[PDB]
DNA sequence: GGGAATCTCTTCCAGCACACAT
RNA sequence: AUGUGUGCU
DNA sequence: AAGAGATTCCC
């Protein structure tokens, strides 16, 4: 099993929608610094050697645990193509 | 018509170029400006492009996701 | 009727040194060779003299020499001088055939990051996961492990980490712990011998298990019809974060609990399980 | 033009045949045994096809990336990696027209019909 | 167990069913080893009435045989006679194998396996304790002398030989078709790779009526369609017009769960509806592809089929997988 | 140790020398034994005179032939890539039409492979063997007509391929059609050729069925003596009517086209014994004065009418009655190829008469050395029929020779016709095993010969049958043919007998191949022993009568791949064939003559023959098998002991004191255990490793060649140009690594360089091990082949001993395969009340669905075997039964329990609990004392067992006992793949190579459809390009992961942009339009 | 102008292995 | 790199 | 190699 996937599949129209959402989320979450997360204070994924999952082990786990809360919104067209790419690299390292 | 007889004559020449006699599927389709509608999987796989289904479906392929921290920044100069 | 002959790009026809000094050139260079030989012999010819036999015979030779380049095997069979009676692989052959550019991706291609071994029952693990021997986990996930070895005090830089795993006795605790930190949520694809239906390849989370055989969960056997009597299975790693994302969502075993063919559970209790349950739930 | 949608095939005119070509293979020359460099404007010449090397040109007037899309003043060498070598086509101007055996030899003669 | 996993799948979810399944896999093992279930030579308890089921058979044929020698029945007829005798006899002894357990040895290590979903088979257990039947000759005919012995007791030399005939045939019937596993999925893929569910709904309203009655079992007699068949023709489909039957009104264009079909058959028994209107790929408007409503349910789970699924390949495979079983 | 036999059917005759089909056939296939003037015309010699007098002035003649002394010995050919052949001399003279007689004896016109005393031929430095072949025997036959079950057709097969295929059919109209080659014509005309009057014909055929009116006629058509020839030629060979037909006479005559199968053997005996009456000469020709004569034709006609009419003694042939299908043995294959070559030689001598100068030309002008060489060389190395000798264990090697294959030269069996041919016909009984057929595809097309069965020159299989005098059994063994067997009533070997007299009013028997119960008078023959039904492997399976035919097959087929264990035990329950198997398979070494022992070394055994002779015996320790296993001969007698003639002195790779040791005897408890024995998986005790139980020795042979290139002469030296001395620490010899060194995946085995970069030989990603032998064939080589261009070869034998690890494949004789799942330590393993733990745990769920209760019994007897320390011999169908096993168990129980009851211990509380539950179960009898309850349980093979990891007794008694389990030839280290990124190829970018990586896994259409059906487009495309062929993106990802970034996707599909170019090479144009039709760049 | 016969071209199947051969 | 053969699935 | 389709020849 995975972090509440039934909530995730129901969360979208098609099952593939969820996959693309999660994927792209992970991508931007890794490319523009792992800081642009939407649940980093206390309710966040952790690991077992140290609690150091707080930085950058897995990309997808984060995306799935994030979507679980109403912090992100998917959809067809939301933001202009280039502008998004620009500002998402500006606001973060 | 039979299943193999069916698939023997798909419009998309890209597909028939693999199974059927290639030199023929190309010679015959060349004389008539045949638009290969890149839709069939087998057809669209010979090239490399993501298969037109699942995570590659147009209905899903073009989707974005953002948070409010960026949504606001974009919201301003809109 | 083409009066200009399009020549293929270089590397698509590699004139390459092999070993000792052997040179493998794709037969295409050899074909393009005689083409120029006749062509130039034709253009220069029209300048000096112009005999009918000479020039006409020349035209025929050209028309044939270009056909050789296009579709070899329709008129005799142009051969490299006594050493190999084989016909030179023409441009037409570079496409048509089992090993061409049409039947190419459809059925072939050997994957890179991968492996295989003998399947074994995997009692002490869940559907979500599978048992994959240490050596494999290390080899398959080599570069990830390199970078994570750099992130910590396991190796100075990338190269030092590359040399760090060179000999088989270097694998210390640090490297293994790192190797656990390089997977966590990552999943691998396990492939059956004859792949038949959709549920013929599943995604499991790798567990670093000792032994040398792939450990596989009991319940997902009847899916891709596997028994433990010599069977083998292959393994891949969906590298891209996108590939990972889709793999652990739509290709993960615990998510595919019903057969696309019919609304029946295909991960139902099988042999031993049912026995054990039936034994305790009957009256005397 | 950023999204490839569908793909059409058709016969190509002499002009179109030459449109993809960046020069004429006016020699049957491949590679010298001594210098593995290309020969006499034949099948491997950088002028028509591409720079045998990476980003470096023929002689060496321009040698790095800073001037990525520039041609050398004295010899024609525009440079990406050895990819522009493997991507660019050249051609051959036959003295006498010749027909495509594909359209000649076929179960239905594409020309005899 | 299977039905339970299915119901719990649609009631508690998918991720939950995972945990449930693994719990079963655990406890089931753990108890399968405490149980002390094992196969001993005695475990294959042979029916007590064996000798009599044979006796009454022998003393039967003794008469029948004589009827031939006098000139009553013909060659064909007696050939069929021996057939009926032994076919009835074997099937009769089977009942003895399975009943003797249920009466005097309820938890028989060989019986609990064959009874539950463990390894075991009715006519197979009939061979360990009861006797093997008549064997197939090398031709389409059968030996008039059945292997009158069981695998537990000494199966005699000659019997083994008249058994090997069919024994080797089996190997052909399986191992030859082990190569044909990539043939039908192949031919079916070549034409179905273009089909995919990339639409929400189509502008059409064409359906078909799946027969809940079979007109052709006897010469021409209409009756209840097979329990199994109907389920595969209605499960997870979409109606074309609202239909009320047992008392509840089935929504128009609704994704039918299995129970929908259940009460539909229970309604068909009382003579309510004869057929059911249903959307199908057979009548989709989408040139290349099928729409969500027209396809139906299946999505490795009981959910509305996701928009974008490669249903062509999936179906071709679904038809290809059990091709080798035929 | 010791034994207790059970078999009570007195084996009247010992089993034949198992390897005779390969040996005797070959010995008879050449006159190298007896002088060139003696008998035995057949074989090579025959082949001579069939194409020897090549009359044209050209008349050669068979003036004796001799060879036999090989270039190089048995072992030396194995080390130096050679053949155990012999230079073919043969004495050959020429006689011209005119005067003058020039002769020149010996001509090196080729070589010829000999055979070891075991049955193989070392070809090209590799032990190979040519199996036998079954095929329809050339002769006259009568089978039903395809479309009409009313009339029948005749058939006259004559091998080889060149040679007609005659069929006689009575056309429904009435006329009888002669079918020659394929074409048809009035047969009456050919009847007229031979000189048949309408009257005599009317007589002979008219005899019965009126059907003669269909042929006898042709008044206007058959009123011409010699003209039938001239007319036949016109109607058969479109051309000119002179004497060409009178010459074709010979073609459907003798010498040429028709079969040269002697006057008496194949054609004769088959024809007569089946149909017709007479054969006058090899085939149909007698031409005293140009005229014709015939014998086979007219009986053929006669028998045809007989069948298509009344009942002149039931005339029906069965296509695959086996009494119609010969068996080309090895010598027949060899001799046939020899004939084929001789023919080509004769074509050469036919050609050369034109290139002659004067008269004499016997030696160097006519007879050449290319045809014969072509015949004999190609065969022993290209024939589908000759293969690698399967030498996993001695038994395997033995079986491989005793096998019969249908697949052959194609003129007899194809590979697109089966299902019906594969079926066990009736006459395979005693002749061919109805079990041995290798499962999987190609099943039925291969069948091993039965035990006692043997070929009788003529080809057909004969079975040993004990005839009987009315009521009493005769001690005469008649070997009957399949066709002769039907003509009798034979009883089974289980029938009760008083010394030699029948003692049962009703006797089980079998008439023309069917179960019939008769009286002691109608018995005429009797099967020797039930052991004659099955091939030897099946006969190495105890309690077979309690196994399914399907399981028994696997059981019989498992032994062929049983790896020779260093400490291999004999089966605790065996059949008796073991002792015979080791000796007949030439596994171990025995004594040749009585005497005492001189010197028992680990390399020799010297024997004290009374005749003042001590003959030297080698005892060879580590000789690499053809498969990879290791063959070791270890001594079994101590110095100062008197041995007898025919007694063992040493053991083979798979023997224990003379018994076929193909595995281990392990105390098995059959019960489910957690999930570890799920499906067919097997649980195993750690103890089995602590005492080297399942340990093998595999010797991997590596090699390198020294090709002398012109761009740079390669050579082997102790020099590796670039980096370390540490890697050269093992390099002892000047170029060769030391013997006894430890090599590991990546370690340097050989040192050599080419044009200077290192191109040496290192140890593959698999595993090295410990070096045992280093063979080096240099330039100054005292008589070797050596590959062209190569100067010298360096072969290294790297051995290693492998223990039983999780993942290895284990199985038994009854046919239960199963890979090892877990090796639980001794403490947490199910153990008896005695301190003794169990070795192997086998799931009971594997039993009922396969109906092989053989394991169950082997285990049962195995219990008593364990506690009495005495193995057993239980013959196939006359071995041990329930009462005997149970009775022995009662005996062992007294040891196992008397020890405790005596020592000061009694019934454990746990035992009592288990008994209490067993009462409710139904096993024990309610009432008895706990001791007697335990007795009742022990009788049933079952015994109280403790969980081991808890102490809690397993509630419910489980059957335990030692069974025979063998480690199969598969291992896991032999098959282990795990490479992420390594070498590729210059010609194809798809990843494979064995430097530091194994090789990339194959990703077929089956897998691609799976990915597509999942809809995992990203993964799939990533799989087809990024990780396979797309070089441009491969390095992208490889650079991405190193830095830690996400894997970049391929923007422009590589295999697409390349296809664009490959398509633009022609006059074709691939336009990549946009969404609304507009050109789009790709580069 | 149609029908039949003959010749030529194309299809040619699930996975890994180990072999050898060309 | 293709064919033959066998082994396992 | 076997089967299917196309082409050519004869009626
Ligand atoms: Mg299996
Ligand atoms: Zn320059
Ligand atoms: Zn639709």
């Amino acid at each position: 099993a995975e972090p509440g996937i039934d909530k995730l599949f129901g969360m979208v129209d098609s099952k593939y929608r969820l996959t693309v959402v999660v994927a792209k989320r992970a991508q931007q979450l890794l490319r523009h610094g792992f800081k642009n997360t939407v649940l980093e204070p206390e309710e966040r994924p952790k690991m077992q050697t140290l609690e150091g999952l707080f930085d950058d082990p897995n990309a997808v786990t984060w995306a799935m645990k994030e979507l679980l809360t109403g912090r992100l919104v998917f959809g067809e067209n939301l933001v202009p193509e280039d502008r998004l790419q620009k500002e998402m690299e500006r606001l973060y390292p | 018509m039979g299943v193999t007889k069916s698939a023997l004559s798909t419009k998309s020449w890209l597909s028939a170029a693999s199974f059927q006699n290639t030199t023929h599927v190309l010679t015959e389709a060349a004389i008539a400006g045949k638009k290969d509608e890149l839709i069939g999987l087998k057809e669209n796989v010979i090239l490399g492009r993501l298969i037109p289904a699942g995570t590659g479906s147009d209905f899903v392929r073009f989707t974005q996701v953002v948070d409010q921290k960026t949504l606001k920044a974009i919201e301003e100069a809109r | 009727i083409l009066e200009a002959v399009p020549v293929l790009p270089p590397d698509l026809r590699p004139m390459v040194q092999v070993d000792g000094g052997r040179f493998a050139t794709s037969d295409l260079n050899d074909l393009y060779r005689r083409l120029i030989n006749r062509n130039n012999r034709l253009k220069k010819l029209l300048a000096q003299g112009a005999p009918e036999i000479i020039i006409r015979n020349e035209k025929r030779m050209l028309q044939e020499a270009v056909d050789a380049l296009l579709d070899n095997g329709r008129r005799g069979a142009p051969v490299t001088n006594p050493g190999s009676d084989r016909p030179l692989r023409s441009l037409t052959d570079i496409l048509s055939g089992k090993q061409g550019r049409f039947r190419q991706n459809l059925l072939g291609k050997r994957v890179d990051y991968s492996g295989r071994s003998v399947i074994v029952v995997g009692p002490q693990l869940k559907l979500h996961q599978c048992g994959l021997p240490k050596r494999m986990a290390l080899e398959l996930f080599k570069p990830f492990l390199l970078k994570k070895m750099e992130e910590k005090g396991i190796a100075p830089n990338v190269k030092a980490a590359r040399r760090m795993l060179e000999r088989q006795r270097d694998i210390k605790d640090e490297v293994w712990d790192a190797l656990e930190e390089v997977i966590h949520g990552k999943v691998v694809l396990l492939n059956r011998a004859p792949t038949l239906h959709r549920l013929g390849i599943q995604a499991f989370q790798p567990v670093l298990v000792e032994g040398q055989s792939i450990q596989l969960h009991p319940l997902v056997c009847e899916a891709f019809n596997a028994d433990f009597d010599g069977d083998q299975m292959a393994v891949h790693v969906p590298l891209s974060s996108f590939a990972q994302a889709e793999a652990r969502i739509q290709m993960l075993s615990a998510h595919n609990l019903l057969s696309p063919a019919s609304g029946e559970p295909l991960a139902k209790p099988s042999r031993d399980i049912i026995l054990g349950l039936y034994y305790i739930t009957q009256v005397r | 033009k950023k999204e490839v949608r569908k793909v059409r095939i058709a016969l190509a005119s002499p002009e179109k045949i030459r449109s993809w070509s960046y020069g004429e293979v006016e020699k049957p020359e491949t590679i010298n045994y001594r210098t593995l460099k290309p020969e006499r404007d034949g099948l491997f010449d950088e002028r028509i096809f591409g720079p045998i090397k990476d980003y470096e040109c023929a002689c060496g007037k321009y040698k790095r990336q800073r001037f990525e899309g520039k041609v050398c003043e004295r010899c024609g060498v525009e440079v990406t990696k050895s990819i522009v070598r493997r991507y660019r086509m050249g051609h051959i101007e036959l003295a006498t027209p010749a027909a495509h055996i594909w359209f000649v030899k076929d179960v239905p003669s594409k020309i005899g019909t | 167990l299977k039905d339970l996993v299915y119901q719990a799948f649609l009631r508690l979810g998918m991720e939950k069913t995972a945990r449930l399944l693994d719990a079963l896999k655990y406890y089931g093992f753990t108890f399968s080893t405490t149980s002390g279930i094992t196969i001993g030579i005695d475990d294959a308890v042979i029916p007590e009435e064996k000798k009599q089921y044979l006796e009454e058979a022998d003393r039967k044929l003794l008469q029948i045989e004589q009827a031939y020698e006098m000139g009553f029945l013909t060659d064909r007829e007696r050939y069929d006679q021996i057939l009926q005798l032994w076919t009835e006899t074997t099937e009769k002894v089977t009942q003895a194998v399975f009943k003797n357990f249920e009466e005097n040895y309820p938890f028989n290590p060989l019986y609990v396996m064959a009874q539950s979903g463990a390894r075991g088979n009715p006519q197979q257990i009939r061979q360990l304790c009861g006797l093997r039947g008549l064997m197939q000759k090398p031709s389409g005919e059968t030996f008039e002398v059945p292997v009158r012995s069981s695998f537990r007791e000494g199966l005699t030399v000659l019997e083994y030989f008249i058994s090997s005939h069919g024994a080797r045939k089996g190997g052909a019937d399986t191992a030859l078709r082990t190569a044909d596993s990539g043939y039908l999925t192949r031919k079916l893929v070549d034409v179905t790779h273009e089909i995919v569910v990339r639409e929400a709904d189509c502008g059409t309203t064409n359906y078909i009526s799946v027969p809940l009655f079979q007109p052709d079992e006897v010469t021409r007699s209409l009756r209840l369609r097979k329990r199994a068949d109907i389920e595969a023709g209605l499960y997870g489909r979409v109606l074309a017009r609202e239909v009320e039957v047992l008392g509840v009104r089935l929504e128009e264009g609704r994704y039918l769960s299995m129970d929908d079909v259940h009460l539909l058959i229970k309604a068909a028994e009382a003579g309510e509806i004869q057929e059911v209107p249903v959307r199908s790929p057979l009548t989709c408007q989408t040139r290349y592809g099928v729409c969500q409503k027209c396809y139906g349910y299946d999505l490795s789970m009981a959910r509305p089929v996701s928009i974008g699924e490669a249903v062509g390949i999936v179906a071709a495979q679904s038809i290809g997988e059990p091709g080798t079983q035929l | 140790m010791e034994i207790k036999r059970f078999g009570r059917i007195r084996e009247v005759i010992p089993l034949p020398p198992l390897t005779e089909i390969q040996v005797e056939s070959y010995r008879r296939a050449l006159q190298a034994d007896v002088p060139p003037e003696k008998r035995e015309n057949v074989g090579i010699q025959a082949a001579f005179r069939e194409t020897f007098p090549i009359e044209e002035g050209l008349v050669l003649d068979f003036l004796e032939y001799r060879l036999g002394e090989p270039p190089f010995p048995q072992d030396e050919c194995r080390e130096k890539d050679l053949t155990y052949q012999a230079p073919l001399y043969a004495r050959l003279q020429l006689i011209h039409k005119d005067t003058g007689l020039i002769k020149e004896d010996e001509v090196f016109l080729g070589h010829i492979p000999l055979m070891t005393e075991d049955g193989s031929f070392i070809i090209n430095g590799a032990d190979r063997v040519i199996v036998s072949q079954i095929h329809r025997s050339p002769g006259v036959y009568f089978t039903p007509d395809p479309a009409r079950p009313g009339r029948y057709i005749a058939s006259i097969i004559p091998l080889p391929k060149r040679g007609p295929w005659i069929d006689l059919e009575v056309e429904p109209n009435g006329v009888v059609s002669m079918k020659v080659n394929k074409r048809k014509f009035p047969l009456v005309l050919l009847l007229r050729v031979l000189g048949y009057d309408q009257e005599t014909l009317a007589r002979e055929l008219g005899a019965y069925g009126e059907l003669v009116q269909g042929l006898m006629d042709e008044s206007v058509f058959a009123m011409r003596p010699e003209e039938a020839l001239i007319r036949l030629f016109t109607l058969l060979r479109p051309g000119d009517p002179p004497k060409r037909d009178k010459a074709v006479a010979y073609v459907y005559g003798l010498i040429a086209d028709p079969r040269r199968y002697d006057l008496g053997e194949a054609g004769r005996y088959k024809a007569e014994e089946k149909l017709g009456i007479r054969l006058s000469g090899r085939t149909l020709a007698r031409f005293e004065d140009g005229e014709f004569k015939d014998e086979v034709f007219l009986p053929t006609l006669r028998y045809l009418f007989a069948l298509t009419a009344g009942v002149p003694g039931h005339e029906v042939d069965d296509i695959d009655h086996l009494g119609n299908r010969r068996i080309r043995t090895v010598g027949e294959l060899m001799t046939d190829q020899f004939r084929v070559g001789l023919a080509r030689l004769a074509r050469g001598v036919r050609e050369r008469m034109l290139m002659g100068s004067e008269d004499s030309l016997t030696p160097a002008k006519l007879v050449n050395s290319r045809p014969l060489e072509a015949a004999i060389r190609e065969f022993f190395s290209r024939s589908q029929l000759s293969q690698f000798k399967d030498e996993t264990n001695p038994l395997s090697s033995l079986r491989h020779k005793r096998r019969i294959s249908a697949l052959g030269p194609g003129g007899l069996t194809r590979e697109r016709a089966g299902f019906d041919v594969r079926d066990v016909h009736r006459t395979h009984y005693g002749r061919i095993c109805p079990v041995e057929t290798p499962e999987g595809a190609n099943i039925g097309l291969i069948t091993s010969l039965a035990a006692y069965a043997r070929v009788d020159e003529l080809g057909f299989i004969r079975t040993p049958y004990r005839r009987v005098v009315g009521g009493v059994v005769t001690d005469e063994v008649v070997y009957m043919t399949a066709t002769e067997e039907d003509r009798y009533t034979i009883a089974q070997a289980n029938t009760p007998l008083e010394g030699n007299r029948i003692a049962a009013e009703r006797v089980v028997a079998r008439r023309k191949g069917e179960p019939v119960i008769v009286s002691p008078e109608e018995v005429e023959f009797m099967d020797v022993s039930p052991k004659q039904v099955f091939s030897v492997n099946t006969n190495l399976i105890p309690f077979l009568e309690h196994d399914d035919a399907n399981r028994a097959l696997m059981g019989s087929n498992m032994q062929t791949q049983a790896v020779p264990l260093i400490r291999a035990q004999a089966p605790v329950v065996m059949t008796g064939l073991e002792e015979r198997v080791v000796r007949d398979s030439l596994a171990a070494l025995y004594a040749e003559e009585d005497g005492e022992v001189a010197k028992v070394d680990g390399n020799r055994i010297v024997v004290r023959y009374e005749d003042g002779r001590l003959v030297e015996y080698p005892l060879r320790r580590f000789y690499r098998s053809n498969q990879g296993t290791a063959l070791d001969q270890r001594p079994r007698v101590v110095v100062g002991q008197r041995v007898r003639k025919g007694d063992l002195l040493a053991d083979g790779p798979a023997s224990e004191n003379g018994f076929l040791a193909l595995g281990q005897n392990v105390l098995v408890a059959i019960m489910p255990f957690d999930g570890y024995n799920f499906e067919d998986a097997i649980v195993i005790s750690e103890e089995l490793l602590k005492r080297d139980f399942y340990t093998s020795i595999h010797i991997e042979r590596y090699e390198i060649e020294a090709r002398d290139t012109k761009l740079g002469p390669e050579r082997i030296t102790r020099d590796i140009p670039h980096l370390s001395e540490a890697a050269l620490r093992d390099l002892d010899e000047e170029g060769v690594v030391r013997i006894g060194a430890e090599v590991k995946p990546g370690d340097i085995l050989v040192g050599r360089t080419s044009f200077v970069k290192d191109t040496s030989l290192r140890v593959p990603p698999g595993e090295g091990g410990i070096v045992v032998r280093t063979v080096r064939l240099r330039r100054g080589d005292p008589g070797v082949e050596l590959k062209p261009g190569v100067r010298e070869v360096v072969r290294v034998y790297v051995a290693q001993k492998r223990k039983l690890q999780v993942g290895d494949k284990l199985a038994n004789r009854h046919g239960n395969k199963g890979v090892v799942a877990k090796i639980l330590p001794v403490e947490d393993m199910p153990h008896l009340p005695d301190g003794t733990p169990v070795d192997v745990i086998l799931n009971p769920l594997g039993v009922p669905s396969r109906m092989n209760l053989g394991q169950i019994l082997e285990t049962h007897l195995g219990l008593a075997g364990y506690f009495l320390g005495q193995r057993y011999i239980s013959p196939i169908f006359d071995g041990a039964k329930e009462p005997e096993i149970k009775e022995l168990l009662a005996q062992a129980f007294e040891v196992y329990f008397g020890k405790r009851k005596g020592e000061g211990f009694g019934v454990d509380k746990r035992e009592v609990e288990v008994l209490r539950r067993a009462e409710k179960l139904g096993l024990v009898t309610p009432g008895k004392t706990p001791e007697e309850q335990l007795k009742e349980l022990f009788l049933q093979g079952k015994v109280v067992l403790y969980d081991g990891r808890t102490g809690e007794p397993i509630e419910g008694p489980i059957v335990v006992g030692q069974m025979f389990i063998m480690k199969l030839y598969h291992m896991v280290e032999d098959k282990m793949h795990a490479r992420s990124t390594g070498p590729y190829s210059l010609i194809t970018q798809q990843p494979l190579g064995g430097k530091a990586q194994f090789g990339g896994q194959r990703f077929g259409e089956m897998e691609v459809w799976a990915l597509e059906a999942y809809g995992a487009a990203h993964t799939l495309q990533e799989m087809l390009t990024l990780k396979s062929d797309d070089i441009e993106g491969r390095n992208a990802a490889y650079e991405a992961i190193i830095k830690g970034e996400d894997v970049p996707e391929p923007s422009v599909p590589e295999s697409f942009r390349v296809l664009v170019k490959e398509l633009q090479a022609l006059a074709l144009d691939v336009q990549t339009l946009d969404e609304k039709d507009n050109p789009v760049d790709i580069f």
